[PDB]
């Protein structure tokens, strides 16, 4: 790129090769036009060994940077130290001033003892890396070794004429550098250039002599030079050219790659002090640079002008301001050392950085006054204490090598052990705050070779000679192998079940094909750089992407050939988005690029507000024909955790413990009903107990990092058995007073974690044996069942469910268009299926379903608010009977209530939530609590309690404790009846198919279905959970997901994805049109 | 999003983290 | 302040284009 402050062309370091090692020796080269030194790659290039230079004189000490910047120090006496506050560099010369020699301490303790007494040695500490410069007989200080604080040395070997002939990295590999005469010698240039680097050996001493012309050598990189000695080509490990350069008087005027990238430059004068006046990118933007006294205006081929402002002269010049294309002005402030101390965004919000001592930083203050203190040891310069915005402190205790032996956080202390002599900075034993101990093993490359978890299960890894992972073994002994080409790209991935993936790449290293052993593959086409141009899947569908000169996506074409348009402003912000169905959304932003308004297709505008930290503060949803304008207010803690989410119908308050675990979540409805969920956590932040409202508390029995092995609810105890991979293989339930278990559920797993067999045996005699069959793709192509008819599944090449054939029944064939829209019996442009399953569907301007008419004449009207949430529906049956339902939501778009009006009688159901999981159904005379398996949406057990409406004084007490964020005491609970416990018996997808009571008998049984998840039943209210995260609405027949409503008879949602194109090309598709394989728990 | 518990073509960690094309377009 | 002061500012930031 071009640095507008200086006008110079900078090529950041490009890693030609980096073979894995305890301290990887990355052969990185960079170019700076203002650098006048003629290195081994020409003028302006820096290489390993010749990156940093050191000059010591009787009056001054100069440390030349990689970019050629001359950092000046006073005279460096033997044993003296110098610190560069502006550069964060430490220099110490070996030897002593004359007094008694003492071993170096603090930051200088990591150097070898012999180097400390050598007057002709100088140690440079740049961050965490030590550089050893030794004065040679000719009087030039050149790098000899680059070791870290752990002692991993990278020896540099020099010869006569000062050529870096060999490098030996920390893994024992020997590199050989070959030099040839590329141009005639001149002033300051002998003509020798680096013609390539040879991997001389992987272990042992390097060969004494290497013939460059001898075939069979391993050239890690090769370089070509012109007649003037300028670098014109870079070749990879193979013979392929990967970089091309063009020069005018040793000034970079054109650089790029064969295909892909090509940038040309123009200079006012062809000299190191010259400045770029035009940057022409092929297929991109042409930028013109105009240099003023204290500013640089960068014009653009699109007409945009950006102004970069700077102050100071010489090495103290700093980038002070930035005026963008629309006039937005950002400002930066610097201290006396040139370090950044303040940063004001275009809105004026200021971020401070208070610095003290030689650590260069001790505190950063957010615009919302969120301080992140960071204390560093004065002597060793290593992190000691870390404090976040909530005053939670992490304390680090370190050994002599600076390894953090114990990390003391707000929740216990984590202890580390370093018992490997070869690798003294790799932890070989980690003890978590809970007390579990993990053991690690490392190989000669410093990479992980074996991982033993808290339970004693060992994961093993294997690597080749270049430190690339080629084999992984799980505790069960399943191998995952990898294959690489000479360039180091992954070209093969053999999984544990025999399924092998193969990858292909183009000349630029971009992935172009992913294929399986079956043969069908996904193809990638690329445009300029990493800009994707076309994706073709196995089914033949294509997603075409169109970009403009600025690299912004301006058109997206789906599989049906329908385009989605995008428009941008001068700041490359999306200001208009037209979907595949013509739904147009307009966006507005403030000076800080924050979305403050979003006009939708119906002309209604949603306005957003933010706090000082940039987090969302309030959403002003516009009024619609069936809902008033509503304001949803959000409050955040200093660390970014949500503290409250207020709305017109509910007020959700989150309370966190001293560690940050969500301790209490209280939901206070507008009518006074309060539902609170209380959790307790261990030292690892894993829930140990859970109280769902007034339901009996659920005690979770976990081992290790939260692996569940038991559960206690009332008089019922659950027991889980797990294999070496911590996958559940057995499940029992026992009730106090009963000798035999209520049920036993045993499972067998496929190598890739796929369920292979499952057997459920209730105490009442119900035996459910289920066998699963999979194809090479991992798709479930068959289920053998002894309770339900066996089913065989067929899928197309795109992964969509084509047919399902139950035993002794007609097949259910499904047909899709290119985009993935179900076709009854050409295509649905715009992805709005207006006719399927004998029903007519009518959509509004925003894509929401607003009318469904059946063949018999049944009519379903739907009404939405400005947040696209179903707030009112009317259903008319063929028998001339009506039904009205109204829904209420909180600020998080979670349905909190359901009011169904039928025959003039009004019935209200309130729902309690535990995050994204609905865990309560408060009916008029019954509280039904659903407990999901931890960390998922799979229902585990159900609690039913007879209840009565709370007295007015109790409701006030609940609201009082909710305001203070404390759980209601157990002594003030209402007169609820004894809880009845029922157990969910789900299938492979977590869809409940059976429900067993406390005696092992069956309460509810459901016949599996493709898209409805269960065959239609007379009373869907007995068991309303379908799929994962879906609630079956009895009054309407829709399945309520977390954010949208699902149409079981159409296999799609009733409204477009709130994420828009982020969710996928089709805004209505559910579970990738494969309901037997995937699920949408949050409805996104 | 859309978790595929059984299918390891794209939901598998090894099959999705080893794809350079899908691992570089995220940002 | 005057100790370890370079004669030229680093070109790492700001950077424009490719």
């Amino acid at each position: 790129p071009v640095n507008p402050m200086l006008g110079s062309k900078l090529l950041p370091e490009e890693v030609d090769f980096a073979l894995a090692a305890p301290d990887t020796f990355t052969f990185a080269r960079g170019y700076l036009s203002s650098n006048p030194r003629i290195g081994r790659l020409g003028r302006g290039w820096w290489l390993p060994g010749e990156s940093m230079h050191l000059e010591l004189s009787e009056d001054a000490c100069v440390l030349v940077d990689a970019q050629g910047r001359r950092i000046g120090f006073p005279a460096l006496a033997p044993g003296a130290q110098h610190y560069s506050g502006s550069e964060e560099l430490w220099l110490r010369r070996g030897g002593s001033s004359g007094g008694e020699a003492q071993a170096w301490r603090g930051r200088w303790a990591a150097v070898p003892a012999e180097l400390q007494t050598q007057e002709g040695s100088v140690l440079v500490l740049s961050g965490h890396s030590y550089l050893h410069f030794q004065r040679c007989p000719d009087g030039i200080w050149r790098l000899q070794a680059s070791f870290g604080r752990a002692g991993y040395r990278t020896e540099f070997r020099w010869s006569g004429r000062g050529l870096l002939t060999g490098v030996r990295d920390s893994a024992g590999r020997s590199y050989a550098l070959v030099y040839q005469q590329a141009c005639e010698p001149s002033e300051g240039d002998d003509g020798l250039r680096l013609f390539g680097v040879i991997l001389a050996s992987h272990d042992g001493p390097p060969p004494d002599y290497i013939d460059p012309q001898s075939p069979g050598l391993d050239w890690l990189v090769r370089y070509q030079f012109s007649d003037s000695g300028d670098l014109i080509a870079v070749r990879d490990r193979l013979g392929q050219v990967v970089r091309v350069f063009a020069w005018r008087e040793h000034m970079l005027v054109a650089h790029g790659e064969p295909g892909g990238l090509e940038v040309r430059y123009e200079w006012d004068v062809h000299a190191p002090h010259g400045r770029v006046v035009k940057q022409i990118e092929a297929g991109g933007l042409t930028r013109t640079f105009r240099y003023l006294r204290d500013a640089t205006e960068v014009s653009d081929s699109l007409g945009r002008v950006e102004r970069y402002e700077f102050a100071g002269e010489g090495g103290q010049r700093r980038w002070t301001a930035l005026v963008r294309a629309d006039g937005s002005r950002s400002e930066f402030d610097y201290d006396l050392f040139g370090r950044l101390v303040a940063m004001r965004d275009p809105l004026g919000r200021e971020t401070r950085r208070r610095r003290d001592g030689q650590g260069r930083m001790l505190e950063e203050e957010s615009p919302g006054k969120a301080r992140y203190r960071k204390r560093v040891d004065e002597e060793t310069g290593l992190l000691v204490e870390l404090e976040d915005a909530m005053q939670r402190r992490w304390t680090f205790e370190r050994d002599e090598r600076g390894n953090a032996t114990t990390v003391r956080g707000p929740a216990g202390s984590t202890r580390y052990a370093y018992e490997d002599p070869r690798l003294p900075d790799r932890p070989t034993r980690i003890v978590d705050p809970r007390g579990g101990e993990r053991r690690l093993e490392w190989n000669r490359f410093g990479l992980l070779a074996a991982l033993t978890d808290c339970s004693g299960q060992v994961w093993r890894y294997d690597y080749d000679n270049e430190g690339r992972l080629v084999a992984s073994s799980d505790p069960l002994g399943q191998l995952t192998r990898r294959r690489y080409d000479p360039l180091g790209q992954l070209i093969g991935l053999e999984l544990a079940d025999g399924s092998a993936l193969s990858y292909e790449y183009d000349a630029l290293g971009r992935q172009t094909r992913i294929a399986d052993a079956e043969g069908h593959a996904t193809l990638f086409s690329w445009g300029h750089g990493d800009l994707l141009a076309r994706v073709s899947d196995a089914g033949g569908g294509e997603l075409s992407y169109l970009h403009d000169e600025a690299g912004r996506l301006v058109a997206l074409t789906n599989e049906n050939g329908v385009q989605a348009q995008f428009r941008y402003d001068l700041l490359d912000r999306l200001v208009e988005e037209t979907g595949f169905d013509g739904r147009r959304q307009r966006y507005r932003y403030n000076a800080a690029d924050e979305l403050i308004a979003r006009e939708d297709a119906d002309g209604r505008e949603t306005t957003y507000a933010y706090d000082r930290d940039g987090r969302l503060a309030s959403i002003r949803v516009p009024a619609t024909e069936h809902a008033p304008a509503l304001v949803e207010r959000y409050r955040w803690l200093a660390d970014g955790r949500l503290a409250s989410a207020g709305g017109a119908d509910c007020e959700v308050r989150y309370t966190y413990d001293e560690v940050g675990n969500l301790r209490l979540e209280s939901q206070v409805h507008a009518d006074g009903w309060v539902y609170s969920v209380e959790h307790s956590h261990d030292a690892l932040g894993v829930r140990q107990t859970s109280r769902y409202g007034d339901a009996p508390p659920v005690a979770w029995l976990t081992y290790g990092p939260g692996h569940l092995h038991g559960a206690l609810v009332g008089a019922v105890e659950l027991a889980f058995e797990r294999d070496a991979l911590h996958r559940e293989v057995r499940r029992d339930a026992r009730r106090d007073g009963q000798d035999d278990a209520l049920f036993t559920q045993e499972r067998q797993h496929a190598p890739l974690g796929r369920l292979q067999r499952s057997r459920l045996r209730l105490a009442g005699g119900f035996d459910w044996q289920r066998g699963y069959r999979y194809d090479g793709l991992g798709q479930l192509v068959g289920i053998d069942d002894n309770q339900y008819p066996s089913v065989r599944y067929e899928y197309d090449l795109g992964g969509r469910l084509l047919a399902s054939r139950r035993a002794g029944a007609a097949a259910s064939t499904y047909r899709y268009d290119a985009a993935g829209n179900r076709l009854e019996g050409a295509r649905w442009a715009g992805n709005r299926v207006e006719r399927i399953a004998g029903n007519r569907y009518r959509f509004d301007a925003l894509g929401n379903l607003v009318e469904r008419i059946g063949a018999d004449g049944e009519r379903l009207r739907l009404a939405y608010d400005g947040a696209q949430r179903l707030v009112h529906l009317t259903r008319d049956y063929a028998d001339g009977t009506r039904l009205e339902a109204r829904y209420r939501y909180d600020a998080l778009s979670r349905r909190i209530a359901k009011v169904v009006l039928r025959d003039g009688v009004e019935q209200q159901v309130r729902f309690g939530w535990d995050g994204d999981r609905q865990c309560a159904e408060a009916f008029a005379r019954e509280l039904r609590t659903t407990v999901h398996e931890p960390g998922g949406f799979v229902p585990l057990l159900r609690l039913e309690q007879a209840c009565e409406p709370d007295p007015p004084e109790l409701l006030q007490l609940r609201q009082a404790f909710a305001a203070e964020g404390q759980p209601l005491p157990a002594q003030c609970v209402p007169a609820l009846g004894e809880a009845r416990i029922a157990f969910f018996h789900t299938d492979h997808l977590g869809t409940p198919l059976q429900l067993s009571d406390e005696r092992g008998q069956l309460r509810w049984q459901g016949v599996p279905d493709d898209w409805r998840a269960v065959a239609p039943e007379r009373q869907p209210g007995a068991q309303p959970i379908r799929f994962q995260g879906q609630y079956h609405d009895e009054e309407s027949g829709l399945y309520y997901n977390r954010y949208r409503y699902y149409l079981p008879e159409a296999g799609r949602y009733a409204s477009q994805d709130p994420l828009g194109l982020g969710g996928g090309p089709n805004p209505y598709a559910y579970a990738l049109n494969a309901p037997t394989l995937a699920y949408d728990p949050t409805g996104l | 999003i859309i978790p595929l518990v059984v299918i390891g073509a794209f939901a598998a960690r090894a099959a999705i983290g080893a794809a350079l094309g899908a691992g570089i377009e995220l940002g | 302040s005057a100790v370890g002061l370079a004669d030229r500012v680093s070109a790492c930031v700001p950077l424009v284009g490719k």
